[PDB]
């Protein structure tokens, strides 16, 4: 009724600190990960070159 | 330009009269007007409806 008590609310403050730190911590996480993929495609010059020889010029 | 009627392909920009004149053998000289003319006759293009796709 009263011992336990009192040191659970002692605890509350640091404990509550600590986990907003860890949740920041996981969106820091989510989004230190996240980078743009820029892909490359096949330049259309080749196709075009292609094309030609296919005409036999 | 399809809409005018000019070639599709390109066309460079020459003066074959003077090709003639500079170059002493007609052969090369026939061939690159051949390539070239066979070029500007022919439409250099895909359908990108099936290249999208």
């Amino acid at each position: 009724d009263i011992m336990v008590p009192s040191f659970v609310y002692n605890k509350l403050p640091v404990i509550h600190f600590l986990q907003e730190k860890r949740a920041e911590q996981k969106l820091r996480r989510v989004l230190d990960e996240t980078y743009t993929e820029w892909t490359e495609e096949l330049d259309q010059a080749h196709v075009t070159d292609a094309i030609t020889r296919s005409l036999n010029i | 330009r399809e809409e005018e009627g000019l070639p599709g392909g390109p066309v460079p920009r020459i003066n074959w009269p003077q090709e003639y004149s500079s170059f002493i053998d007609r052969e090369p000289v026939v061939a690159k007007r051949i390539r070239y003319d066979t070029l500007a006759s022919t439409t250099l293009e895909r359908d990108e409806k099936q290249i999208e796709s």
